[PDB]
């Protein structure tokens, strides 16, 4: 409710799901050899993240919003790597440019990454800002 | 008080001047001896003029006067340091005659510390400085840990990049324009390619500052990190790494390092110092 | 009488500040007769007040004690100069002592006399600590003469003036290392003077680390005990039908949207290229600016339909866009959108007003600081007037001789020479007039480039000849007495003024525990049932396991430091990742993710674990057939401060205070944004020629490069060399527009007003952000750790949940048995 149904966390998750679907597109929308292993690893990270990110709402098992974000984060952090291995492959295998695939990937990286970081900071309890408060407190 | 601690009163006979103006003669001699160290003129690799050969003699006079002072003071905290000074002095003086030593003449510059140990109104100030050096412990630990983290980061990322610069083709002469410094180079990569007309970029180069500033091992990396923390020539390393390995990724390690050396170090240190000085004001006023 | 004396004092100050090199003869004929008539009128007024105040009223009044001094000194100088007075430096110093007469305007000024009394009290309190500092400097100068004395026996021809040959030069070099200017150049000479970057040679790099860490610690203990212990005492003693839109114009919709409508309208100038004003992107930015001005003229007309300070600011920023349509001045005066945000967020209002009152508080101390600078400038003009010329080759000592061509030998090799035309070059920062002298003293006061002026003043010859090697070694006293005052003293008391005022504007134990008493709450511990897993839980929380993890982390760090340049770093990392994943899985099994994802430190631990595993996987792929993914192994030591009781608390304190003033950090961001675009427009076409201070890494071409240059100038790098690298005559890069012949027209003297101002404001701002935090936490900074502190109450809070699993309000009265664990400071 408080960390699961607040407007900010809700819109951030709404942004990260669009990030995931654009990541799927940039994976399929094709426009050096390890560029596929990093991608399937990022996809598995997205699956492992959404597994616990869906079940975080129900049963009031809210704490699982903390690990989920990381997976999303890492998903992005994986895709970016592939991004570079594309760019370097252009300088490895004239005029070139970055068509649909690369632009969608460069958008999805920032969206997924910043959304996951913001989701982590919104799920993490609080910065005390007062001498009596502390992290890991009851409600 | 009221102790002999060595032997009965038959020995402590010469202790009659210790209450005389003795705090103005050995101090006067220490000030005359700290001036016999300023007029010494060091010459390159074992040369000497007359004045230095005269000071070498006068050093015997000074050592002997200090030793007889310690001899009229033994039979009667900082005197520990005074005896260490006299011990090092006599060690040096006998070693330089056994041969008939620079590491044994370097300790001769501790003599002016007897001048602070003389006046008592200065030892209270020195003690205040030492006592105020205490509450900075957590800040010191944080600075050490941060320097260590950044040294390790730089050691991972830039380990062995700054080792190429365009010499002249068939020559071992680094090619620079008039006012340039020998910055690194890179061929067929991201790094800057140079444009001196008869120049080629080939490896086998010690480093930018004759091999002093680079990230090869942990030592030189920690040195470069400490130097960048003092905000002196950090743009030089930024450029030597922002034009020899890329140009849009090595700007983070340095800018952040500054913001963690500019913001936090100064803020924390000035804060704790002002706090301790406030507590000093209160303990001096409320009485 | 005050105006009666201020007229003549101001006229004398004008006659002083009228002098300069190459002045016409009539200017000297005016200055000398003005000195004569003003000395005679000073005599007249002295004798008038003597006959009118009694003989025994001019030798005890300190305020007017040295006017007899003034007149007698003027007479002495007159009679000494009127005779045969050789050594033009003698005339120079005789006119230097003349400059004392301008102190009557400071003495009659009562507040200035009170300030003199305050400063003299401070310095007479800190004289002993200053003596100790001076003695430490002498000890280190002697140690330097021992180590590097005569060891600069370099076979090459580069000059190294900051050496340790004799005692005055050792003192100068030690002072230069102390003030932290160019000290990293005096270290490389001391290194290469020994073997080099070898094992026994680099060990001399610790003479310059002790001298700068413990030589700047004393220096801060001195000049900050003058501003919390004698400057604070001064203040202490001083104490004793137009409604269709009137509905939403106040709603969060309109305001929250017109706020974000600027942060993207400002970015219309960021994404800009100034070399060619017409390309495929500037058209798009102009098209966006059409909307970015229309959707704001709509705003201002929607404001005007309802009504008739800041509204006029918005009006001007929206009226300049209509005339966006001389020609290069309007384009510069169009970045005004970032300013008109103070009346919208209502967060910048308070910070702008507090800093505009902080400027108000500071005024009587800055007046004398700018007078001292103006004072020293006149002394410099008397000393180094015109002596800063120098030929191209140091063998020609006159402008008549410095012509033709000469030889330049590369690497000092007498068989590899080139021809270069010699030229009588006037130094960049000189002392010809009080304006240039004030500029040079300004650059000296910021410590950037002061040795290059010191070794030029030392070499000064006559009044129009080339520099003689070490001519005057006693010329460094003027550069050491000015850096010890204005650049050391005044600045440290000016910061004390602010600091002390913050405390005033910013018993006590009872005013925090009450909040801690009623606003606190019990704590969580997550003590689990079902001994099946409690078995591993008891060791998971045990102390020796955390000691083992401490040891393993330290071992990981030592193994990470062992690496060097030119296969033991590939497998030990796998072993460490395995052990830490074991730790993760274990602590996950003894908490069931319920108490694992409660503590933020385990949240961070899981991140590190997954990152390191992914790193190992990518390294496996690398070895089968992402440099930054290895940073996750060095992050493993950041969790070393899970046991840092006094360091984690300090970070908490000094982090929860950077989130209380995010607006004072918005002022600096607005300053950088406003100055970067002005820089890009004014000096943006200068060619990037290597060897000059505007090169491929330091330029105004793009926006990030401009911001990086501004950061370099802020942090205190060689900004006065950039200031001369972008001033009216640099080569325009070819991709710009210029008629054949109009090529050397890039840059403009406006640079002098651009950089100086930026170094003032920024400095000022960097003070506020630094003190606004220091005043924010004067609770923690001044906390007696013996009487009562929230450390005691946090200990009590943690001991409470030791017996109480969950909150459940209070517990049974039996756990009185825990009251025997609290301390007398609490019970
Ligand atoms: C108790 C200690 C407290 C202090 C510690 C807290 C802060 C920790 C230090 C911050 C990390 C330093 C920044 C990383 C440096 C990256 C620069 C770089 O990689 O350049 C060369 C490398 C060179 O790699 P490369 O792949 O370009 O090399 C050549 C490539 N080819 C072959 C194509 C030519 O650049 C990269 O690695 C590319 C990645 C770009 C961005 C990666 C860096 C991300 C870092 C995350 C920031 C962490 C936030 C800080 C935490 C908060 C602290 C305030
Ligand atoms: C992201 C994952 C977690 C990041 C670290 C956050 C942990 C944290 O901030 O803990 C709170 C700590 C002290 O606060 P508290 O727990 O109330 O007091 C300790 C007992 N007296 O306060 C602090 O930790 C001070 C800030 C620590 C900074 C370390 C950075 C950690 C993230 C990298
Ligand atoms: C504000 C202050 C600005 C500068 C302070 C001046 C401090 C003295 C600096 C040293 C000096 O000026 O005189 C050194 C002189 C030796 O040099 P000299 O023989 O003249 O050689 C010339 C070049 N070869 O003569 C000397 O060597 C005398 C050096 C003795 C001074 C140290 C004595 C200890 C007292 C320390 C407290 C002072
Ligand atoms: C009393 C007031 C304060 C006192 C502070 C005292 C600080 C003393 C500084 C200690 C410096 C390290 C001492 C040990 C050096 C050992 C050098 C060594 O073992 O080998 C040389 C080293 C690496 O090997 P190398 O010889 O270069 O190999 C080349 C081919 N053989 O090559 C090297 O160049 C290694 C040199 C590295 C030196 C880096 C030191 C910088 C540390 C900065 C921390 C300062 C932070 C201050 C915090 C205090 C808070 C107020
Ligand atoms: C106060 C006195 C404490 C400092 C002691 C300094 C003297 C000990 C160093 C020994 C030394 O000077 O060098 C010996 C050796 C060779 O050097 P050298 O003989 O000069 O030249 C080579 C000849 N072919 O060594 C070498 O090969 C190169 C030089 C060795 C390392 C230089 C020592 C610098 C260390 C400075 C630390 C002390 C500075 C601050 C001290 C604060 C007060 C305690
Ligand atoms: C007030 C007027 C005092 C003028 C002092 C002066 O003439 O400055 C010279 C001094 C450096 O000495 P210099 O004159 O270059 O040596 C002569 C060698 N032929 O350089 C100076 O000392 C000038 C600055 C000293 C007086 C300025 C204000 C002093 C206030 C406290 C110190
Ligand atoms: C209150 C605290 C105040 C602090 C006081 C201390 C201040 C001075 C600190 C300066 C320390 C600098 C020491 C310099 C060591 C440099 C080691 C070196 O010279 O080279 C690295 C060496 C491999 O290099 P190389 O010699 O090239 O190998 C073959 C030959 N080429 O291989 C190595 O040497 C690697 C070994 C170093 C790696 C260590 C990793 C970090 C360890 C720190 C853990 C905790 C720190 C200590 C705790 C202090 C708190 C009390
Ligand atoms: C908690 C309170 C804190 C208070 C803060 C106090 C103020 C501190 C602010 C200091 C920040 C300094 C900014 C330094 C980063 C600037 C970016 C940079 O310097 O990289 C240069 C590089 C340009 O390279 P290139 O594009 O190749 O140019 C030639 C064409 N090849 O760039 C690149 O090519 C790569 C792309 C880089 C762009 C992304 C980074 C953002 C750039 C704008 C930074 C922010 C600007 C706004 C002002 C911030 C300052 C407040
Ligand atoms: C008072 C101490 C410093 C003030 C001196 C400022 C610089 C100066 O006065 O020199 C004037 C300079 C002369 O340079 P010169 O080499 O003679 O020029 C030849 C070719 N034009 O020619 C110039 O460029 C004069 C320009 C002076 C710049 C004044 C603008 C400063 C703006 C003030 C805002 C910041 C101050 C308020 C913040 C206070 C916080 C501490
Ligand atoms: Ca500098």
């Amino acid at each position: 409710m408080s960390p699961t149904e607040a407007p900010k966390v809700r819109v951030t998750l709404f942004c990260i799901l669009v990030g995931i679907v654009l990541a799927m597109t940039a994976v399929v929308s094709d426009h050096s050899i390890s560029a596929a292993a990093i991608s399937v690893f990022s996809l598995g990270f997205l699956i492992m993240g959404t597994i616990c990110a869906l079940m975080a709402f129900r049963k009031k098992r809210d704490y699982l919003l903390r690990p989920a974000s990381m997976f999303y984060v890492f998903a992005g952090l994986c895709l970016f790597v592939s991004l570079e291995v594309m760019r370097q492959s252009v300088k490895r295998m004239i005029e070139y440019y970055y068509s649909w695939s690369f632009a969608c990937a460069c958008a999805a990286f920032v969206l997924l990454f910043l959304g996951g970081i913001s989701l982590l900071l919104f799920s993490l309890p609080r910065m005390p800002q007062n001498p009596w408060e502390s992290c890991m407190d009851a409600e | 008080f009221c102790l002999t601690l060595q032997n009965p009163l038959r020995k402590a006979c010469i202790s009659i001047v210790e209450w005389k103006p003795f705090e103005t003669i050995i101090l006067l001699t220490i000030f005359a001896n700290c001036v016999a160290l300023a007029v010494y003129l060091p010459m390159p690799e074992d040369d000497n003029n007359s004045l230095n050969l005269g000071l070498e003699k006068l050093e015997y006079f000074f050592l002997t006067v200090f030793s007889i002072e310690a001899a009229m003071k033994i039979i009667a905290g900082w005197n520990v340091l005074d005896f260490i000074i006299v011990f090092l002095g006599v060690f040096t003086a006998i070693l330089e005659q056994v041969n008939v030593v620079k590491a044994l003449r370097a300790f001769r510059v501790l003599r002016p510390l007897r001048l602070v140990s003389g006046v008592p109104s200065l030892q209270v100030v020195l003690n205040s400085i030492f006592k105020a050096m205490l509450p900075l412990f957590h800040i010191a630990l944080l600075v050490l840990f941060m320097v260590i983290i950044y040294a390790i980061i730089g050691l991972e990322l830039f380990k062995g990049k700054m080792h190429k610069t365009c010499y002249y083709i068939g020559t071992d002469i680094v090619a620079t324009v008039e006012n340039e410094k020998p910055s690194p180079c890179a061929r067929t990569g991201s790094g800057r390619p140079c444009t001196i007309n008869g120049s080629e970029c080939r490896g086998g180069w010690p480093g930018p500052n004759h091999g002093i500033t680079h990230f090869d091992n942990f030592g030189f990396s920690m040195l470069t990190v400490y130097q960048c923390i003092t905000m002196e020539g950090w743009t030089d390393v930024l450029y030597w790494v922002n034009d020899a390995i890329g140009n849009e990724w090595p700007w983070i390690y340095f800018v952040t390092l500054i913001l963690l050396g500019s913001f936090f170090i100064l803020n924390l240190v000035l804060g704790v110092l002002s706090g301790e000085f406030t507590k000093e004001r209160e303990k001096a006023k409320s009485r | 009488f005050y105006w009666l004396v201020i007229l003549i004092v101001a006229l004398n100050t004008l006659s002083i500040a009228s002098e300069h090199h190459n002045q016409p003869l009539w200017l000297t004929h005016l200055q000398d007769i003005a000195n004569r008539v003003l000395l005679s009128l000073f005599t007249i007024e002295m004798l008038l007040k003597m006959y009118g105040l009694g003989l025994r009223q001019y030798f005890m009044s300190i305020f007017n004690r040295f006017d007899c001094f003034v007149v007698c000194s003027g007479i002495l100088e007159l009679l000494l100069v009127e005779s045969g007075a050789m050594t033009p430096l003698g005339i120079s110093v005789l006119r230097c002592i003349r400059l004392l007469r301008l102190f009557k305007i400071t003495k009659y000024w009562t507040s200035l006399s009170n300030l003199v009394a305050s400063l003299l009290n401070s310095i007479r309190s800190i004289a002993s600590l200053l003596l100790l500092l001076f003695l430490f400097i002498i000890i280190f100068a002697l140690l330097g003469m021992q180590l590097f004395g005569g060891r600069y026996d370099f076979e090459d021809t580069e000059v190294r003036r900051s050496n340790f040959d004799n005692f005055p030069q050792a003192l100068i070099s030690v002072f230069q290392v102390l003030t932290g200017e160019d000290w990293n150049s005096v270290m490389y000479n001391g290194i290469m003077a020994y073997g080099g970057p070898s094992y026994p040679g680099v060990l001399v790099c610790i003479y310059f680390i002790i001298l700068f860490v413990c030589g700047n610690y004393i220096l801060l203990n001195v000049f900050l005990a003058i501003a919390v212990d004698n400057l604070a005492e001064a203040e202490s003693l001083t104490s004793a039908v137009r409604v269709l839109c009137h509905r939403i114009v106040n709603a969060t919709w309109f305001t929250n949207f017109i706020l974000l409508f600027i942060l993207l309208s400002s970015a219309a100038l960021a994404a800009e290229d100034p070399i060619r004003a017409e390309s495929v992107r500037n058209q798009i930015l102009g098209y966006f600016d059409i909307a970015f001005t229309s959707v704001f003229t709509v705003e201002i007309v929607l404001k005007m339909t309802t009504y008739g300070y800041f509204n006029i600011l918005d009006l001007l920023v929206v009226a300049v866009s209509l005339i966006s349509m001389v020609v290069k001045i309007l384009r510069v005066l169009r970045v005004l959108r970032p300013l008109r945000a103070i009346n919208r967020a209502k967060g910048l209002k308070h910070v702008v007003q507090c800093v505009f009152v902080a400027i108000r508080t500071i005024g009587n101390i800055v007046l004398v600081t700018t007078l001292l600078q103006f004072m020293f400038a006149c002394i410099g003009v008397q000393l180094f007037k015109g002596k800063f010329f120098s030929c191209n080759d140091l063998s020609k000592m006159t402008e008549e001789e410095c012509r033709g061509y000469y030889y330049v030998y590369k690497d000092g090799d007498p068989t590899q020479m080139e021809l270069r035309p010699r030229q009588w070059i006037h130094n960049d920062f000189h002392f010809d007039n009080v304006l240039s002298a004030m500029m040079s003293l300004f650059t000296v006061s910021t410590f950037e480039g002061w040795p290059q002026l010191l070794y030029r003043a030392i070499d000064s010859n006559e009044e129009d000849m080339g520099p003689v090697y070490n001519n005057r070694v006693e010329m460094a006293i003027f550069f050491i007495i000015y850096i010890i005052l204005i650049a050391f003293f005044m600045m440290n008391i000016f910061v004390g003024f602010v600091i002390v005022t913050f405390q005033e504007q910013g018993d006590k134990n009872q005013r925090q525990c009450v909040q801690y008493a009623l606003k606190a709450r019990p704590l969580r511990c997550y003590i689990p049932k079902n001994p099946y897993q409690y078995q591993v839980w008891y060791v998971v929380t045990s102390s020796y396991f955390e000691y083992l993890m401490f040891a393993l982390i330290m071992l990981n760090t030592i193994c990470l430091g062992m690496q060097h340049y030119h296969h033991i770093s590939d497998i030990l990392n796998v072993a460490f990742t395995i052990i830490f994943t074991l730790e993760m899985i274990l602590k996950l099994l003894a908490f069931k993710a319920r108490g694992y994802f409660g503590d933020p430190w385990n949240v961070f631990d899981f991140l590190i674990v997954i990152g390191s595993i992914i790193d190992v996987i990518l390294s496996e792929i690398d070895t089968f057939l992402s440099a930054f993914f290895r940073l996750f192994r060095v992050m493993r030591l950041i969790k070393l401060l899970s046991r840092a009781e006094g360091v984690r608390t300090l970070l908490w304190t000094f982090i929860k205070s950077f989130q209380a003033l995010p607006y004072v950090a918005l002022l600096i961001v607005m300053l950088f944004f406003i100055y970067a675009v002005i820089g890009m427009q004014m000096f943006g076409k200068i060619a990037l020629v290597d060897g000059t201070q505007i090169n491929r890494n330091n330029n105004f071409q793009t926006f990030p490069q401009a911001v990086l240059l501004l950061f370099r100038c802020a942090t205190g790098e060689a900004w006065q060399e950039i200031l001369l690298a972008c001033s009216y005559g640099k080569l325009c890069d070819p991709e710009s527009d210029y008629a054949p012949g109009e090529e050397y027209t890039c840059g403009t003297n406006f640079a002098y007003y651009y950089f100086i101002s930026f170094y003032m404001l920024c400095a000022f701002l960097i003070i506020n952000l630094f003190v606004a935090v220091i005043m924010d936490n004067f609770d923690y900074l001044t906390r007696d750790w013996s009487i009562l502190g929230p450390h005691h109450l946090d200990e009590f809070k943690a001991i409470w949940a030791e017996y109480d699993p969950e909150a459940k309000g209070r517990i049974k009265h039996l756990d009185v048995t825990l009251l025997r664990r609290i301390q007398p400071p609490l019970g």
